[PDB]
RNA sequence: AAAGCUGAAACUUAAAGGAAUUGACGGAAGGGCACCACCAGGAGUGGAGCCUGCGGCUUAAUUUGACUCAACACGGGAAACCUCACCCGGCCCGGACACGGACAGGAUUGACAGAUUGAUAGCUCUUUCUCGAUUCCGUGGGUGGUGGUGCAUGGCCGUUCUUAGUUGGUGGAGCGAUUUGUCUGGUUAAUUCCGAUAACGAACGAGACUCUGGCAUGCUAACUAGUUACGCGACCGGUCGGCGUAACUUCUUAGAGGGACAAGUGGCGUUCAGCCACCCGAGAUUGAGCAAUAACAGGUCUGUGAUGCCCUUAGAUGUCCGGGGCUGCACGCGCGCUACACUGACUGGCUCAGCGUGUCCUACGCCGGCAGGCGCGGGUAACCCGUUGAACCCCAUUCGUGAUGGGGAUCGGGGAUUGCAAUUAUUCCCCAUGAACGAGGAAUUCCCAGUAAGUGCGGGUCAUAAGCUUGCGUUGAUUAAGUCCCUGCCCUUUGUA
């Protein structure tokens, strides 16, 4: 929560329009679990995304 | 397993093997017992083997009747 | 009389139950939607032979994942060896590093011959030679895996789900889960807009966007693209993809920029969003790619040096080498290909592509009936193959309703190309053999215009190589412009144990 959102916070102060930070596996316990944050605006579709958004 | 064991094969341990190849008398006569390898490389430096019906080099693989 | 009134216990149990909220579901209702739905049809598939992929039965092993849409020509899975996991048998360490022992008075390495073995494997036995602290033996500790678990996981990927869905902030309403915004009604392919309005401001999806088709006798250009003209030549003013110069860009390549917006006209529409028709036009809906929120105990550990646990780890589940298997057939299913002929076969003649690939693509000459054999050239490619002389189709010939000159399965001989190796026949060619099949029962798939279907060609696999898929042209239709009846989908009302 806490490394993530230092992330989220970061990258927010740094200038951008919006951020998506997901993070997946084994978060707690034995069972596989998926924990997405997002802030600003974030696009999904069409060719804009290719040359907008940039992802790791 | 059908078979009871494969062992692998273990050098004969013998003991100071180079004694058997000179023959050394008291006035001093150094007389090869074993024959010399007639190749270039091995040509005074390796001392032929002696079968008991043939020769035989360990190194160039050389045989003679 | 049927029964009425009064009326316990032993034992047994963690809930039974009431209101209201979200979902899901209904053989409930109201709107709308889709050829993975029907209607009108087209081609079919299901019947036949054969190819492949699955179950079974065999086997030494027939390695194995996947089982409605969301498994079964799927794992880019066309397996002769390799691939290769599986079965039989045999070499190798490629067991780092540390500690102890061993040890130049030699730790250890490799091997001729004969036996041994499938093997010219010093693998092992007999017999000796040969290398020089690199090793070899014990414990700790590693390192490998197409070993196990996708129900421990990451990543991609498929599906829910191709429909229009989805969520905060502040304000409002409820003790509360929660709800409103996200809507009565019109309108759209669309939670798309108009307009209502306890909501107002927003965000994602949709749209926009990017690539591709269709138009430019306007623009910039061109011996790796062509035309027009002229000269020379060949043969009768004409034919030339016969050759050489000059104007250019119509044809060819491809950069920039134009062009289409319901814009113009007439109806219909709370004259609003918009809808139908028509003129002018190349075009008045081209085809894709990208695609939210929230989930499948969906598939994959056999893509990975992506990976946690566990199992083995030197007579190994490591790795390699010889074989065999993956294809083994009383049977049942799933994609498909060729057919059942006369709108057709056969023989000859004529005449047109497009995508895109070549350090293996191939022109030209010679020999062989053919598969192919030799010799000598061009091309790392708008340069050579190549003007990519493709097939259906078109025009002649023969056949004649006969299981027939339809169909070419199954089988016998030969002759070539790959490759170290072709038998359980890799492909390829020639002669011979000539099965079922006369349009397929219940059932069931796909599809709306350059579409369906017929028909070839190129790419991927590829030493050998397409009955597969992924693309490209070519010839080119019938029927519909609708509906919720079947099968499902979205929104709104209700009902629920
Ligand atoms: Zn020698």
């Amino acid at each position: 929560r806490r490394a993530c959102y230092g992330v989220l916070r970061f990258i927010m102060e740094s200038g951008a329009k919006g951020c998506e930070v997901v993070v997946s596996g084994k978060l707690r316990g034995q069972r596989a679990k998926s924990m997405k944050f997002v802030d600003g605006l974030m696009i999904h579709s069409g060719d804009p995304v290719n040359y907008y958004v940039d992802t790791a | 397993y059908t078979t009871p064991k494969k062992n692998k094969h273990k050098r004969k341990k013998v003991k100071l093997a180079v004694l058997k190849y000179y023959k050394v008398d008291e006035n001093g006569k150094i007389s090869r017992l074993r024959r010399e390898c007639p190749s270039d490389e091995c040509g005074a430096g390796v001392f032929m083997a002696s079968h008991f019906d043939r020769h035989y080099c360990g190194k160039c693989c050389l045989t003679y009747c």
